[PDB]
RNA sequence: GAGUACGGUAGAGGGUGGUGGAAUUUCCUGUGUAGCGGUGAAAUGCGUAGAUAUAGGAAGGAACACCAGUGGCGAAGGCGACCACCUGGACUGAUACUGACACUGAGGUGCGAAAGCGUGGGGAGCAAACAGGAUUAGAUACCCUGGUAGUCCACGCCGUAAACGAUGUCGACUAGCCGUUGGGAUCGAUCUUAGUGGCGCAGCUAACGCGAUAAGUCGACCGCCUGGGGAGUACGGC
């Protein structure tokens, strides 16, 4: 969330190099995640939901 | 909680015979041993083996014949919560004689042709055919 | 992990635990480090509690 | 609740054979010391119920074992219901 | 019998008393009847974020094996204390001696 | 079979206190100005009585990102900040010990989400009821701006849920393959345990599908069903 500037290279380098970083810290996800209240039931709906998608592409890759 | 354990035996010969095996181990005792006597008597089976050292095993050798299992249907009749007693008349005939249903007299445990023959009724303990 | 270095990890050799902590003061999850469960499950509470005695920061922008 | 200090010394003066510890005596002395012990905390942690069902397990648990004593003999059951002093 | 690790770090003003606050506080062990098994300071450390308006603390860490009333008035004394700051403990089950790092490097 | 003694592991198992950081809101102060907020588009609302953004300070309440997982623990309901204290159970290894001391269980006895009730506290965010602005033929709704009980704590009551695996508890047998949690044994491989998942042979099933965590093969005990409505309603008891 936060870079420096530095030995004059173009202003398009760190640009890049902060778009990374922020969404290396998944920044947008969190502040998305906040926006309304998620009851448990749907939680743990999404959090099984997840859970058997990963483990059929898993399965899948043999 | 092994409430009955010569039904266990009867199972175990069954499943065993569904499975396509040869031998079958389990505790022994001296109604099963008795019980395998007389199936042995009769055929259904191949030889039985009883081991020593205080916890005796019963191993029981199954016959095949063909591409089926020799013993096609067995089940028991007097379980611990029916105990059926027969007398001399009332004792069935499964599959109209083919079959054969051990009982246990006061003269020990054998088949219902015997208990017909020596004339004594007793308690009807499984059927096999 | 398993072979000589501490079979049992405390929060004391920092020079390990800042091994699994992102630029963002963040904790890494496993399956990225590829670590095992226990020592992971033991990690995450070293750092924790390396993390209140003010060792290691809460967030990188405080 | 026991640790093994003072479970030593119960099995010590409930042994039967000098080596025993599944004798029933053992354990009824055993259940009814840890009953003790958990009394005083049961009476201020009031709000504690999942621990209270292991204390009701160890109730059950001796009753039972005396009920097995009593049944196989019961002079012993008066020697040991005597030596523990509780109601039956 | 019950071994307690306490890291406890004071307030950089006071970074002078501390090397005989120590024996303001090891003096209970021996008439509770333990015994300190590792002691260590590398005090005047940097801090990773503001504690009451402050950046630095001078820290020091020591095992102890003493009784409960011991605790209670050592955490009473940090509670009371104005220097206090921060404390906390690591009750564990076995004796450490050999420091913690100290520096590695030259 | 069941249980006891002895070492060692893992865990959001329960209870009582203390302590953390972030973020929201409210209040105070500083420069600075005319917009902010919200929507499908708006409007209600807040605005030079100086907002939002921003800097500094203060109080107060609640929840515990990242770890986090077909992961763990608990009889079920359920249980995620950290620390100490009190405490229950499970798993694992060898030896000794007790010698059937067991299973199920009509009655009864307890525990039991959320909402709700009583007394006393507290009250930041959220939000039944409610007020206003929209949309609409109407809109007692969906949408927006606010907002009370409640959500939080102590004690007591209430006994209910798609309280579900829509699958009662206990025990024994029956091909195999790929994961995973936490322990052992042998020489990364193999072997064996208690859980937790995905496929699948016989077998079962009306079909779907289940398939060693059976809905297969069998035992022990209990609970329940007998066409759809009326109706889980009336009357009586508690
Ligand atoms: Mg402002
Ligand atoms: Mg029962
Ligand atoms: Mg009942
Ligand atoms: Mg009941
Ligand atoms: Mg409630
Ligand atoms: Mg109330
Ligand atoms: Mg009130
Ligand atoms: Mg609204
Ligand atoms: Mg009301
Ligand atoms: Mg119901
Ligand atoms: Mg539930
Ligand atoms: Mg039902
Ligand atoms: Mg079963
Ligand atoms: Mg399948
Ligand atoms: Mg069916
Ligand atoms: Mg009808
Ligand atoms: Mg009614
Ligand atoms: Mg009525």
């Amino acid at each position: 969330p936060a870079v420096k500037v530095k030995e004059n290279e173009p202003f398009d380098v760190a640009l890049r190099r902060f778009k990374r970083s922020c969404e290396k810290a998944g920044v947008l996800a969190e502040v998305r995640s906040r926006e309304f209240y998620e009851k448990p039931t749907a939680e743990r709906k999404r959090k099984a939901a997840a859970a058997v998608k990963r483990h059929a592409k898993k399965v899948q890759r043999e | 909680s092994m409430q009955d354990p010569l039904a266990d035996m009867l199972t175990r010969i069954r499943n065993a015979q569904m499975a396509e095996k040869t031998v079958v181990s389990m505790p022994s005792s001296k109604l099963k041993a008795a019980v395998a006597k007389v199936l042995k008597d009769e055929g259904y089976i191949a030889d039985f083996q009883i081991s020593s050292e205080v916890k005796p095993q019963l191993s029981i050798e199954l016959k095949y014949f063909e591409g089926k299992p020799v013993i096609e249907e067995v089940k028991r009749i007097s379980r611990p919560g029916l105990r059926q007693y027969k007398s001399v008349e009332q004792l069935p005939k499964v599959r109209g004689g083919l079959g054969v249903s051990i009982v246990s007299t006061n003269k020990g445990v054998m088949t219902d042709r015997a208990a017909r023959a020596a004339g004594v009724g007793g308690e009807v303990l499984c059927t096999v055919f | 992990f398993t072979a000589e270095g501490v079979k049992e990890i405390d929060y004391k050799d920092l020079n390990t635990l800042k091994a699994y902590v992102s630029e963002t003061g963040k904790i890494v999850p496993s399956r990225i480090t590829g670590t095992k469960a226990k020592y992971q499950r033991q990690l995450a509470t070293a750092i924790k509690r390396a993390r209140y005695l003010a060792l290691l920061p809460y967030t990188d922008s405080h | 609740a026991l640790s093994v200090e003072e479970k030593a010394q119960i099995v010590n003066e409930y042994k039967q054979a000098e080596g025993d510890t599944g004798s029933p005596e053992v354990q009824v002395a055993l259940l009814s010391a840890n009953i003790n012990k958990l009394q005083d905390h049961f009476k201020a942690n009031g709000k504690d119920h999942h621990s209270r069902r292991g204390l009701i397990r160890m109730v059950n648990q001796r009753r039972k074992l005396l009920d097995y004593l009593k049944g196989k003999d019961v002079s012993r059951y008066t020697a040991l219901i005597g030596r523990l002093g509780l109601r039956r | 019998m019950r071994h307690y690790e306490i890291v406890f770090l004071v307030h950089p003003d006071q970074s002078e008393q501390v090397g005989g606050m120590v024996e303001r506080y090891t003096k209970a062990i021996e008439e509770d009847g333990g015994k300190i098994h590792r002691l260590e300071d590398w005090g005047r450390r940097q801090l990773a974020y503001a504690i009451n308006n402050v950046h630095k603390a001078h820290y020091v860490l020591m095992n102890v094996e003493c009784s409960a009333k011991a605790l209670a008035e050592l955490e009473d004394n940090f509670r009371y204390n104005d220097a206090v700051i921060r404390n906390l403990v690591m009750r564990r089950d076995e004796a450490v001696t050999e420091q913690s790092e100290m520096l590695k490097a030259e």
